[PDB]
């Protein structure tokens, strides 16, 4: 009744999807074979007559390697073989390749399977699109899929958990290019874009989990925990139930402004567990700490416009009220003048499940803080000069031109990003 | 029913044990502390 | 034989209604399976006020459960007393209102309102005589506020003379749960002023204060708040259900409480709320009950009565007590706090006495205050509404549901005019 | 009271504490403490 | 205070209750003598002080002061605390029971060694710190009990049989105690763990 | 309700804290793991969710070895891991090093944890700072922390149990230097400073305990017993209850004169136990004996100003009154003319608990006599020339200058100590 369709595009999408679906299987008791030894799985799994549960997910990639890793991993009998969709040639970090030449047929088949999945859902809260802003498969094909979904499904809430390039550390060279292009694409299609940075999650793993050598599995485990906390109210009952549709109403003041910073608390390993109180107030303060943010963007630079809190576990509304009142009275945290409330609290009685073999410890309380704030303009400012420094010399432009783009597309993407910058400046200013 | 009862019973046991156990003594939470 | 039709709206309204119906079933000796198990004829004297008899001994509440999402009333049905309600009175949509008053009042409420009115009419026609409808819901939520106000308007249109009683959980001052609380509260207060004959204002933070200071609970869930609210909702109508030395119905309370039609918002308090530690140490006497009643901390509304002036105040006592003691106590209260009482009303107290106290209590009393202190509550909500409306924050969510911008201005103008009424009668001098 | 008692007693305390040279105080306390040290080191025990 | 029922009837007559003989007898029978007219005036006064109609306690929430939020039916018993709908699940690919010469057991050993090597080596000298934390005693040699306790300190759900397999695989030199050299040799980053993880067909 | 924050700075501070916290755990029944099998622990311990009791103490040191000894020892599961704060470089017996260059970040972290600890206390009687006057960590860092606490906390009563250099025997060479500096620092920052001398405690162990080979563990055990006897009235009820705040009001005739001799009685081994009466009068006389004083300073040289007695065990107000009357009538003990009473007697019904493996015997009566007396200016006269003798040659002055000190600072400290000598002479005078 509360079904949500999961889309995982690109290597980052599929790799965070592995952790996400491991976490969901652990949460709902679904074994890797597919079946479990009610109806809390309906949001993420559809049960068949045989008792086997298949996720309502779609793994899209133009590279066969990542999807075949899923086909060969522990989760073979869980996922639907046709739901795993693989391309033949990788997009090669080319937004043009993934959006104009290779991505056409792949996204058409993706729409076909997405339609088949949506026809299996009585209700449909929305889509959870997990892609990689900064790579051709994630950026181009994901943008095309988002555009098609907006065209056909229409008003369904598409929540994009995008992974942007980190400020100084990065793994690609044309990452600013395809990041800017995909940003122009998803400014107008996705409903709530949850922003993520590898540098920020690396710093979280280094400081909170004491991991000086973090890896993508750790990052994906953290992201999966964040998404599970976000969706917990759909599957488990709780006081102050929060809905997918309630996210945007309590978080999006203006349609252009829908990018969201995410922060999870507590992040404590097994060794450091049960040594501090980890009370509601302390975990709220940790969630509001800039260091625990999952985007390399200091919130002190900007002002919070809205803050939606997802509490999981033994959280009592009086304690959440006291903690949020302390946050409001705190001078360091600054809110916009036009949002006196600026808070959307929601509690859930289900404590976060712990992944066996992961670094996170078993905590009875958890907070997922998702905030709309004008500070996020800083990261777009970084990408806007990382882009123009290259685009002044037209470096790597011919690669994008060869697969069916024009200089006008780059110019329009840069202009739209500048417009978004000015919109953030205006909403921040009185 | 099980989930709601678990939540309420956890809260009641935490109340008993308090009477995280210093949070009821916080200055902001209550002025008498 | 003066029936009351209960309506629960939204998640908060449904939870409060479940708690209230469980309390009433306890008080009337109704087990979760519906059979009477009280061993007291007083319980079955006036059970028709809230229940209808089934083929057997089963008693079904005259309750109507409302929601745009089924999860809340799935939890309600899974609760201990979820099986008493007739399954036909559960009216649900499929997509809940995203804390959107516009969605709950215009787009998604429109389809469900036909079924809601059908159920309400079916329950009301079975009534021999209808005292009225009591609606429990929360201001500051989409389905609750929007659907509740729409249903209240429809029932007002259908049954003008019948009483309308409202228990609205107004958003708390200091901590706000949802961002759009000022919008929803501002839009709902405008409807309640015009439609609701009688309204009780409840604040979650005030309930936290009272349950932490009087009951001295350190981790109070929403169950405790719903318990206190349910106690108030039971005590307000105990005079209809039990014989009283000086009985007083809802219409009598409304007549003695409301001087002018628009000034029907009340703050309520319930006594005696005793901490478990001091239960034996406390003395159940009428002066003690009155002292606890008139304490500002006992109010379940955030606004404290000291800032305003009591226009009127009803006190429904329960127990075998001296009417002389009761009347003398509240006359003494009036004389002592004459500064806090309106001058141009010679007597600001409506005393009612019921002979049957709540189970376990030797004596009890519910207090219903019509005071100009609620002016500051409305003023704060308007301070938030204006700040958000000046920059149209989250306004597109309401605009895309087919609500004009001018509706917000009209609601705020009405609410400010109500504030003006309260202030003008607060500072109004006789002659 | 101040002028007759406290002012007089503090004025007589001064010009005596002030008159006492710091070096003389240090030397006096040093002779005393070294006498105590010597008797502690020589004798097995010290008794009041 | 010990008053006979006849004395209670006389007391009511003196107090001018106005009741008939039968009514006074019923009011006296409201209380019951303990041994022989052993009801005392305080007990009788308590009986008539709060009449308490409606029958008092019942299966519901009740008044705020007297009874808690929860139902009396759903109460008077602490059941449903620490209620887990789904039991804890082991790491996939880890065999609870030891099997001899099976690809499943080989994969379990490879996965477990890889998991431990990833949990360790997270920062520099973390292998050394964990080694020092394994043994409570002053000797560097790691006992079997020390090994099980350290693995339990790590948030890893692994059976005693597989832990003993790890203990034997880490070369004890047939001595039964793990040295720092062999500890490092098997819990190095990559190396034997990575090789065993990759070599599935072996 | 009666919480007191304990700070232990330097090797000596941490090593006496080991004994103090062992003593408190043994007294309250708290097992070393953290938990015990009403609410008398609240003065020193706060109980957590598991029921574990954590001490309200902070182990501060710039050297990692001393703190790691605690991290590895039996009290590893009791103290909070972040409460144990370790530096990287030792102060190397340099007050400048411990107060100016290295100590800054460490003391900032110390104030952070101290604020966290104080926010866990409803009330706060004050601070118990245990350091070693005569070392860079003890002197410099302790002085800096006292300054910061005086600045921010304000009215909290700070009791400094300082260990001063012995007259003739010593283990450091710059000990007079940093001792004078720290004395100048704490003359204005501590509220009640208690003098302790290792030579005097060694003499006590040699004669009363018959230990020909006393060591630091023995010294710290006596110090811990003294401090526990001091605080016993906070945790246990008894006739004539004594308070931390009223130590001042009954003990400090003038704010400058707040240095205090301490003497414990009885100090007897098991073999010599149950061999004498050990009555109240006898133990009071022993406490006023010069040998029982834990500072190498003859009380007969000066005149007592105030004497606070803390009795533990079966002591009756008649016995304490008669003992104090005999002491007053005694001709050797000389009090000032301006303080006719000069006595603050306080009894506790809890006898002193005996640490297993120690040398102190199980005595049903105990006295901790803390006296403000003008005789203590005599040890200050010792340090004042031990200072100036080296200061004439400016020996080891370059070591202190290198880390941001000046000749003026040494001069000001020595001048302040001379002013303290003048003050002692004046207050002894009539
Ligand atoms: N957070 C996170 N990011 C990842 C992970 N794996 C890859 N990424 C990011 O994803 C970006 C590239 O993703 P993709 O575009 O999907 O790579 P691909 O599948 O080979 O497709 P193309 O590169 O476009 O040809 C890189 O810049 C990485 O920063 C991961 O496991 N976690
Ligand atoms: N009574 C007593 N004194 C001690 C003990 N341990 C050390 N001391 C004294 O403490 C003084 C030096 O302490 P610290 O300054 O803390 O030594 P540290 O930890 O290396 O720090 P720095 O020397 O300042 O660099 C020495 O002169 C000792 O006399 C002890 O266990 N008992
Ligand atoms: N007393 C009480 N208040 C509640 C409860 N649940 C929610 N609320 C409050 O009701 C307000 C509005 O929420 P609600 O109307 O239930 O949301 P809706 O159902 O989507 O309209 C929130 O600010 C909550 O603080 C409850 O169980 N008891």
């Amino acid at each position: 009744m509360r079904e949500v369709i999961s889309i995982h595009i690109g290597q980052a999408g599929i790799q965070v999807g592995n952790a996400c679906w491991e976490l969901y299987c652990l949460e709902h008791g679904i074994q890797p074979d597919g079946q479990m030894p009610d109806d809390a799985f309906n949001t993420f799994f559809s049960e068949t007559g045989a008792g086997k549960h298949v996720p309502r997910c779609i793994f899209l990639d133009l590279e066969p390697t990542v999807v075949d890793e899923v086909r060969t991993g522990t989760y073979r009998q869980l996922f639907h073989p046709e739901q795993l969709i693989s391309g033949k040639e990788d997009a090669a970090n080319n937004f043009a390749r993934g959006h104009y030449t290779i991505g056409k047929e792949i996204v058409d088949l993706a729409l076909d399977r997405i339609r088949k999945l949506a026809d299996n859902c009585t209700g449909l809260q929305g889509f959870l699109v997990f892609n990689a802003v900064g790579g051709g498969t994630g950026s181009g094909l994901g943008s095309l899929l988002l555009e098609r979904l907006s065209v056909d499904y229409g008003k369904k809430s598409k929540l994009g958990f995008t992974v942007y390039p980190s400020p100084q550390v990065s793994t690609a060279v044309v990452e600013p290019y395809n990041s800017v292009l995909s940003t122009h694409s998803l400014l107008e299609h996705t409903d709530v874009a949850v922003m993520l940075d590898n540098e920020a999650i690396y710093d979280i793993c280094r400081r909170s989990l004491d991991i000086e050598r973090p890896t993508y599995t750790n990052l994906n485990r953290l992201i999966a925990q964040v998404i599970s906390s976000l969706t917990a109210s759909l599957r488990f009952d709780g006081a102050l139930n929060v809905d997918i549709t309630e996210f945007q109403t309590n978080l999006v003041p203006y349609p252009r402004i829908h990018f969201m910073l995410s922060s999870y608390a507590p992040i404590i390993s097994a060794e450091k567990a049960y040594h501090e109180q980890l009370s509601v107030a302390e975990i709220t303060n940790a969630a509001f700490e800039p260091a625990s943010m999952m985007v390399k963007c200091d919130p002190r630079h900007g002002k919070y416009m809205a803050c939606c809190l997802m509490y999981r576990g033994d959280v009592v509304p009086k304690d959440v009220n006291a903690s949020v009142a302390t946050i409001k009275t705190k001078r360091t945290i600054q809110f916009v003048d036009w949002c006196p409330t600026g808070f959307k609290c929601g509690i859930n009685y289900q404590p976060p499940t712990v992944v066996p073999g992961g670094d996170l410890a078993k905590v009875q309380r958890a907070v997922c803080m998702i905030s709309n704030s004008t500070a996020i303009g800083e990261i777009f400012s970084r990408l806007d000069h990382k882009f123009d420094l290259m685009y002044a010399k037209r470096a790597f432009v011919h690669w994008y031109v060869g697969e069916g783009m024009e200089e006008g597309e780059f110019s329009e993407a840069r202009e739209d990003l500048a417009a978004l910058e000015k919109d953030f400046e205006e909403v921040g200013a009185e | 029913r099980a989930t709601k009862q678990r939540y309420e019973e956890r809260a009641e046991m935490y109340d008993r044990t308090r009477q995280p156990f210093h949070e009821h003594q916080l200055e902001a939470a209550n002025t008498p502390a | 034989m003066r029936e009351i039709v209960h309506i629960q709206g939204g998640q908060c309204g449904n939870q409060i209604g479940a708690k209230f119906w469980e309390v009433v079933s306890d008080e009337h000796g109704i087990d979760p399976t519906g059979t009477y198990h009280g061993d007291s004829d007083l319980q079955l004297e006036r059970i028709n006020v809230y229940f209808n008899e089934a083929t057997g001994g089963r008693y079904v509440p005259r309750a109507i459960l409302m929601d745009l999402e089924p999860g809340t009333m799935d939890s309600v049905r899974s609760g201990p007393y979820g099986q008493i309600f007739r399954p036909d009175n559960f009216v649900f949509g499929q997509t809940g209102a995203g804390n959107n008053w516009a969605k709950g009042h215009y787009t998604e409420g429109a389809e469900l309102i036909d079924s809601v009115l059908d159920v309400v009419r079916k329950e009301a026609e079975s009534c021999d005589c209808l005292q009225g409808f009591q609606v429990c819901h929360s201001l500051g939520g989409g389905t609750g506020s929007g659907m509740g106000t729409l249903l209240i308007s429809k029932i007002r249109e259908e049954y003008p003379d019948r009483m309308m009683l409202t228990f609205s959980v107004v958003p708390s001052p200091k901590v706000s749960d949802t961002v759009v609380e000022p919008y929803n509260a501002t839009l709902s207060v405008h409807q309640l002023v015009e439609n609701a004959d009688e309204c009780m204002v409840l604040d979650n933070e005030a309930l936290y204060d009272i349950c932490f200071r009087t009951l001295k609970l350190t981790t109070p869930t929403f169950g405790d708040l719903n318990h206190l609210i349910s106690a108030v909702m039971s005590g307000i109508t105990c005079c209809l259900r039990f014989p009283g030395q000086l009985n007083a119905d809802l219409r009598k309370l409304a007549v003695n409480l409301i001087p002018f039609p628009r000034l029907h918002f009340f703050m309520v308090g319930f006594t005696p709320l005793t901490s478990r530690g001091s239960q034996q140490y406390r003395a159940l006497t009428v002066p003690e009950l009155t002292q606890q009643m008139w304490d500002a901390k006992n109010m379940m509304c955030a606004a404290d009565p000291r800032h305003g002036r009591y226009l009127t105040a009803s006190a429904l006592f329960r127990g075998r007590m001296s009417t002389k003691e009761v009347d003398e106590q509240m006359l003494n209260v009036q004389n002592k706090n004459s500064s806090y009482f309106v001058e141009w009303i010679p007597n600001n107290v409506k005393s009612s006495v019921c002979d049957i106290p709540p189970k376990g209590l030797k004596m009890s009393a519910t207090f219903i205050g019509n005071s100009t202190a609620i002016q500051e509550m409305f003023k704060r909500v308007s301070e938030q509404f204006t700040a958000m409306f000046r920059r149209k924050a989250f306004l597109h969510w309401y605009t895309g549901e087919g609500m004009d911008e001018m509706e917000f201005t009209e609601a705020e103008s009405n609410m400010n005019d109500l504030v003006s009424e309260y202030q003008q009668y607060q500072d109004a001098s006789a002659e | 009271w101040s002028t007759q008692v406290f002012d007089t007693i503090q004025g007589r305390l001064q010009a005596a504490v002030d008159a006492r040279d710091p070096a003389a105080i240090e030397s006096r306390l040093k002779t005393q403490y070294d006498q105590y040290l010597h008797t502690t080191n020589t004798k097995v025990a010290v008794f009041r | 205070g010990l008053l006979t029922p006849d004395q209670l009837r006389s007391a009511l007559d003196r107090l001018h209750t106005g009741l008939d003989a039968a009514e006074k007898d019923r009011i006296v029978a409201r209380v019951a003598p303990a041994q022989h007219g052993k009801v005392h005036y305080m007990d009788f006064i308590r009986s008539l002080e709060s009449p308490q109609p409606l029958g008092g306690p019942g299966l519901g929430v009740g008044f705020p002061g007297v009874t808690p939020q929860r139902a009396a039916a759903a109460g008077t018993a602490p059941t449903f605390w620490n209620w887990q709908r789904h039991k804890k699940q082991h790491v996939p690919g880890l065999l609870e029971e030891v099997r001899e010469g099976t690809f499943e057991q080989a994969q379990s050993d490879a996965l477990l060694t890889s998991l431990m090597s990833t949990k360790l080596n997270q920062y520099r000298d973390k292998l050394r710190l964990i080694f020092r934390q394994m043994d409570g005693n002053r000797n560097s040699l790691i006992d079997r009990e020390e090994f099980i306790r350290g693995i339990a300190k790590l948030r890893i759900n692994v059976s005693k049989a597989q832990v003993e397999r790890l203990f034997d695989l880490c070369d004890v030199d047939k001595s039964g105690e793990l040295d720092y050299e062999e500890f490092v040799n098997r819990f190095e980053e990559n190396g034997l763990a990575s090789a065993a993880r990759n070599q599935t067909r072996a």
